[PDB]
């Protein structure tokens, strides 16, 4: 029982070069 | 087992009961009935024991040299047998894996002709 | 907390500071419960250090007669100082000496076991083994056939092919 | 009754007496107070480069069996592991009725404009998932 | 044919494998450590009449075997009042 | 002549017998049974006690397998707890039936 | 004894099936049911 | 020593809306057994 769920948030890769 | 410590065990535990019923006999029917039903099964067991250390039971004399050499004698030939079954288990292991090296030969072979 | 300060501290070191290959222990020491000295009986024969009543055969019958004779004396102290008078102190005596007796048949009878309990470990170990062999011939001459029938099996089907 | 110590029989504790014999531990008794609660290494410390050549065996013997998909010339198999493809960005995976593990390799690209990150495992867990289908 | 054959050999090889390892390990154990079975018995048979190595004959409800060797050397013996 | 033939037996046995005890389990984590460096290595460098070299006075358990296991900085960590070391003098305790069953 | 005759016999102890299951005040019995098969690949180790 | 850099790179990006394409062809079958 690892999940129960479908997921693709989880990465979520930043920006961050706001300029 | 059958050797002379449970006979020796035996006679003890028996000679311990009678002594502690006579002990608690002197300082006092079923009772009696069951003492004395006690006391024969334990002189009983006594004899039985003292015949068989008699005539069945090894006495002091005849020590285990002999059975000390019967011991290493079955054990040398153990010995040999192991050696034997290590020295044909090598064989059919050398064997084994040839046979799966001929396998898997085979195998790659039937894949990169396919 | 309580622990040796000086001692244990003294030889928490490297160097010559661990101990020394083991030599034979056969001198004053403090293992265990014992001396750490071998070959040092825990009690006397029959025929030295007390009253010499019980023979060198030390048989089991010749001990239950022993016994039997002791306590036939027992009793019949006990009944001569019940009897006549109390000024009579042989039954605690014979008792010692009786009790004495038993112990030196006891750790005769436990003497003489060694051997018997080495030989009996010994046949039981050879029988292990004689079974063990036997296994392991019946499995190698099971191999065999095996290898035997797929060989046969190898040449029946090729040629036939 | 009381002190018939002189005439008791002497035990042979025969099971103890072989165990302290030889075996100077204690084995003779629970030893799995501190052998659960904690990961220590039983076997294999470095014995375990002699069962690869049974996982090879093995891996062989599943491929013969299993039919193979098409060659792609990317086919391999050797110790340590068996190489899936390597045709233009192929992965390669095997294990370690049976079990089947994969993450062994990843894709490869080229034209850099660095290359995209991990987050692969994704397709990973479905091949996962294709590991626990069988079909 | 070959899968069944080299089924077969592997299982008969991995048993005498196994039955040759637990001999190499038998003899290797009895090379490295062993003695004469004389001391071994005298020190049985000393420390097994009374109740000073382990549970004697003498068992009874409330055993006093411990995971120590014993309660008497601590109390008056020298091996647990070394300094008192 | 104290280092040679003198110490071996005075201080190796009765010491480590007195500290590898299951009574001073706990009374042990304060003055340095495992957890020093010279004190784990300096044990296991005195197990010349129990080897095939001393196999004539062989009464006290516990003497190697205590240096071999316990003070190998793994068992040390845990189990010296007051609930820990009691269920596993309590789980040892119920071993004590070797001579019934011994069939 | 003082030269008694002397075995030079192998230390062979039992080792058919010991208290491997903790038992509960007796009623135990063994744990050891030989999964040499499983055994052969247990060492679930790092690839690389 | 790598465990908070996450090197972004959102040219090749497109990749994720590629993600979207292969649960679709064949999904991933559920285990429930943690064996």
């Amino acid at each position: 029982p690892k999940k129960k769920d479908v997921e693709f948030l989880p990465p979520q890769l930043p920006n961050d070069k706001f300029k | 087992m059958a050797d002379r410590l449970t006979q020796l065990q035996d006679a003890v535990n028996s000679l311990a009961d009678q002594f502690c019923n006579a002990i608690g006999v002197l300082q006092q029917a079923n009772p009696t009935e069951e003492y004395a039903q006690l006391f024969a099964a334990l002189i009983a067991r006594t004899a039985k024991d003292i015949d068989v250390l008699i005539d069945s039971l090894p006495s002091e004399e005849s020590t285990a040299a002999l059975q000390a050499a019967s011991l290493y004698k079955l054990e040398e030939e153990n010995h040999e047998a192991a050696t034997c079954l290590e020295d044909v288990v090598y064989r059919g292991d050398m064997l084994l894996e040839k046979i799966q090296s001929a396998l898997a030969d085979i195998a790659q072979s039937q894949l990169k002709t396919r | 907390m309580q622990y040796i300060k000086e001692y244990t501290d003294e030889n928490i070191q490297e160097g010559l500071a661990p101990k020394p290959p083991p030599p034979i222990k056969d001198s004053y020491m403090m293992f265990g419960n014992q001396f750490q000295c071998d070959d040092l009986i825990i009690r006397p024969l029959e025929s030295q250090g007390i009253e010499r009543l019980h023979p060198m055969q030390f048989d089991h019958k010749k001990e239950l007669r022993k016994l039997n004779m002791s306590i036939l004396i027992n009793f019949l102290d006990l009944l001569d100082i019940l009897i006549r008078s109390p000024g009579s102190i042989k039954r605690e005596e014979k008792l010692e000496d009786l009790k004495l007796l038993f112990v030196h048949v006891h750790h005769l009878i436990n003497e003489y076991r060694p051997h018997q309990a080495r030989e009996t470990l010994r046949v039981m170990m050879e029988v292990q083994k004689r079974q063990r062999l036997e296994t392991a011939e019946r499995f190698q001459k099971h191999l065999e056939r095996v290898i035997e029938m797929i060989q046969n099996c190898l040449a029946s089907l090729p040629d036939d092919l | 009754r009381d002190a018939l110590v002189h005439a008791r029989l002497p035990s042979f504790a025969i099971p103890y007496a072989i165990d302290v014999l030889t075996t100077g531990s204690y084995p003779r008794l629970p030893t799995c107070i501190r052998d659960k609660i904690i990961p220590p290494d039983p076997i294999t410390k470095i014995e375990k480069q002699a069962t690869l050549h049974q996982l090879n065996q093995i891996l062989r013997h599943r491929l013969v069996t299993t039919d193979l998909p098409p060659q792609l010339a990317n086919l391999t198999v050797a110790n340590g592991r068996v190489k899936f493809r390597v045709e233009g960005e192929f992965e390669a995976t095997l294990t370690v009725e049976v079990p089947w593990r994969l993450l062994k390799l990843e894709i490869l690209v080229e034209d850099k404009e660095l290359v995209h990150s991990m987050q692969i495992d994704f397709i990973h867990q479905l091949v996962q998932s294709r590991l626990f289908a069988d079909e | 044919q070959l899968q069944k054959q080299l089924k077969e050999a592997e299982q008969i090889l991995a048993t005498a494998v196994y039955q040759a390892k637990e001999k190499l390990k038998s003899i290797e154990k009895a090379r490295k450590g062993a003695i004469s079975s004389e001391e071994i018995i005298k020190y049985a048979h000393r420390i097994s009449a009374s109740n000073a190595v382990c549970a004697p004959l003498t068992w009874v409800p409330g055993d006093p075997r411990r995971p120590y060797p014993t309660d008497l050397e601590m109390r008056s013996g020298l091996l647990g009042q070394m300094n008192n | 002549d104290d280092a040679g033939n003198r110490l071996r037996f005075q201080l190796e046995l009765e010491f480590v017998q007195c500290l590898a005890n299951p009574n001073y389990l706990n009374f042990l984590a304060q003055r340095g049974y495992f957890k020093d460096k010279a004190f784990v290595n300096y044990l296991k460098y005195l197990l010349y006690w129990k080897e095939p070299e001393y196999a004539k006075y062989l009464k006290y358990p516990q003497c190697l397998h205590m240096l071999e296991l316990l003070q190998y900085e793994h068992f040390r960590k845990e189990l010296v707890n007051a609930q820990c070391a009691k269920f596993i003098d309590e789980q040892q305790i119920l071993h004590w039936q070797h001579y019934s069953r011994k069939r | 004894m003082s030269g008694v005759r002397a075995v030079r016999i192998s230390i062979e102890s039992a080792c058919e099936k010991q208290v491997q299951e903790v038992g509960l005040d007796g009623t135990e019995t063994y744990l050891q049911p030989l999964s040499m098969s499983q055994n052969l690949a247990r060492l679930a180790q790092r690839i690389d | 020593k790598r465990k908070e850099e996450p090197s972004s790179i959102f040219q090749r990006q497109r990749v994720d809306a590629l993600l979207i394409d292969l649960r679709q062809k064949f999904p991933p079958r559920f285990v429930q057994q943690k064996s």
